[PDB]
């Protein structure tokens, strides 16, 4: 949604669809060869919001790296390895991340690399294309070959797979309940802290107050950190609800 | 020498302290600001902890530098026996001290005779140590040995034993004639001064105090150890009032087990 095409070249296709068509017909394993054919004077932002997108792009890169390192092993990523569509989406985001990194290098995700002559984005894109060509086949279900398996075994050696927060921190009663047994509760008794929507690390005991979703359980801080540099296209989606749909519900501070 | 051992163990702990304090700086900065009710209070707490951690790193680095300024420079079976010997020796020293402080013996009962040669060997063994004390044994009256212990240019002590156990002591000054007309020891006299009569009284309490029941070598050795501390008469001040003179007396009381000077009025 953010990329506003400055001029309409090859009309009747919006630049989301041009990007998806171009990424689905060009199966090149290099990121440069995909990035060449994509009219890259169109993919321009004002270098302010482009900088403020850093944490979402960080989540994209970290999730891709976690997924590819998780490939040699039921874990938090097991479904995505065989879904061709989601891997296509991850490819498209890596390509637009590469273009936006060439415009401004501060928007890029960071990887702590165990080498200094490394292009980590191109490495992850090579492994992602080689995984995705498995699943973009018609009627395929191709089990991944051993070359990808050993290359993704080399990924903790080349980069550090960080950690990730997974959203449904389950405190719902319906999993806890059983038929023929009622829970007897008291009111107010209640029988690594991140903001999950704007991917900001809160402290050990967070100083700013938070909302929690009532269904999934994601936590966001209540007021935006920087009201000037705020990607309002992303923050204004979750004003009234979470993405899962549930309502927000203010959480009280600890004060330890 | 042992000072190099202590300086090296010291600087070992200095390196461990430096490393842990640097890691503590970076760990407390990893967590970030806590909550702490008042906003002003949380800012104060974070700033104080960071500053204290930085100061501790600086102190540890300085201590390592100070130790650097002060530093100076089948076979395994033998070293294992050496280590185990030192361990047993130190273990036995601690356990012996703890046990003889608290004995449960109430009476010797359930349900003195010595060669004078043995006395001379014991007292010559004491005279070999303490190079400022000279002990001169003589026996003018039978087997009861009489000792002249001169002490620096300060004292002449006449000790009258009875079967290798101290019985009486008389402390006289340096110039004072301890001899009678016939050149025998003057066993029964006093010392014309207030100070040395006080030190005779303190020496009689010293021989009443250091009393083991059986073994007398520790008694005479400990009495001479206590007596050796009187060489700093007229130079040591009292450890209670600071001054040298209470009623024109120097501190005549060298306290047992911690040889410190006191005026006897200052107990
Ligand atoms: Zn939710
Ligand atoms: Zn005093």
């Amino acid at each position: 949604s953010l990329l506003r095409p400055h001029f309409l070249n090859t009309p009747d296709k919006s630049p989301g669809d041009r990007l998806t068509e171009i990424c689905t017909k060009i199966t090149d394993v290099d990121i440069d060869k995909v990035m060449i054919n994509l009219k890259t004077e169109e993919f321009v932002l004002d270098m302010n919001t482009l900088q403020a997108l850093q944490q979402l792009l960080q989540w994209v890169g970290d999730f891709v790296l976690y997924l590819l390192a998780s490939l040699p092993n039921l874990r938090p990523g097991h479904s995505f390895l065989r879904d061709g569509t989601s891997l296509g989406m991850l490819r498209e985001l890596m390509v637009v991340i590469r273009i936006w990194g060439l415009l401004k290098p501060s928007c890029l995700p960071v990887y702590t690399a165990t080498s200094d002559t490394q292009d980590s984005m191109s490495l992850l894109f090579r492994l992602l294309t080689k995984l995705w060509i498995c699943c973009r086949d018609e009627g395929p279900a191709s089990e991944p070959d051993e070359a990808l398996v050993d290359e993704c075994c080399l990924l903790p050696s080349q980069l550090l797979i960080p950690s990730l927060d997974w959203l449904p921190a389950s405190d719902g009663l319906v999993s806890r309940l059983q038929p023929k047994q009622p829970l007897r509760l008291q009111f107010g008794r209640a029988p690594p802290k991140i903001d999950h929507l704007r991917r900001l690390h809160l402290g050990a005991c967070p100083t700013e107050e938070c909302k929690a979703c009532t269904r999934c359980g994601c936590v966001t801080m209540l007021k935006s950190p920087n009201r000037t540099t705020a990607v309002k296209q992303w923050e204004q989606r979750w004003i009234k609800n979470c993405l899962c749909g549930g309502l927000w519900w203010r959480v009280p501070l600890s004060y330890p | 020498v042992s000072v190099n051992l202590e300086a090296f163990s010291q600087a070992i702990s200095a390196i461990q302290a430096l490393r842990s304090s640097v890691s503590r700086v970076f760990d407390c900065l990893k967590d970030g600001m806590r909550n702490k009710e008042t906003l002003e209070g949380r800012e104060k707490a974070f700033i104080a902890h960071f500053q204290d951690n930085l100061h501790s790193v600086n102190r540890d680095l300085n201590e390592l530098e100070r130790l650097s300024n002060l530093v100076g420079k089948l076979y395994s079976q033998l070293l294992q026996a050496y280590k185990w010997s030192n361990k047993l020796q130190y273990h036995a020293g601690l356990a012996s001290g703890l046990l003889n402080q608290q004995s449960l013996k109430r009476s010797a009962n359930q349900m003195l005779v010595l060669p004078p040669q043995y006395v001379d060997d014991v007292i010559s063994r004491i005279d070999r140590m303490f190079p400022e004390m000279s002990i001169h044994l003589s026996r003018p009256n039978g087997t009861s040995a009489m000792l002249l212990v001169t002490l620096g240019k300060v004292l002449k002590v006449i000790v009258v034993m009875r079967s290798l156990f101290i019985d009486r002591t008389i402390v006289k000054g340096y110039n004072e004639n301890v001899y009678t007309e016939d050149g025998k020891l003057d066993i029964w006299s006093k010392s014309n001064y207030q100070v040395f009569q006080k030190v005779t009284d303190h020496a009689t309490t010293a021989l009443l105090h250091y009393q083991l029941p059986q073994m007398p070598d520790v008694v005479v050795r400990s009495f001479m150890t206590w007596l050796r501390s009187y060489i700093k008469l007229f130079q040591a001040p009292c450890q209670r009032c600071g001054k040298f003179l209470q009623d024109g007396l120097p501190p005549t009381w060298r306290d047992f087990r911690t040889l410190e000077a006191f005026h006897d009025t200052c107990r």
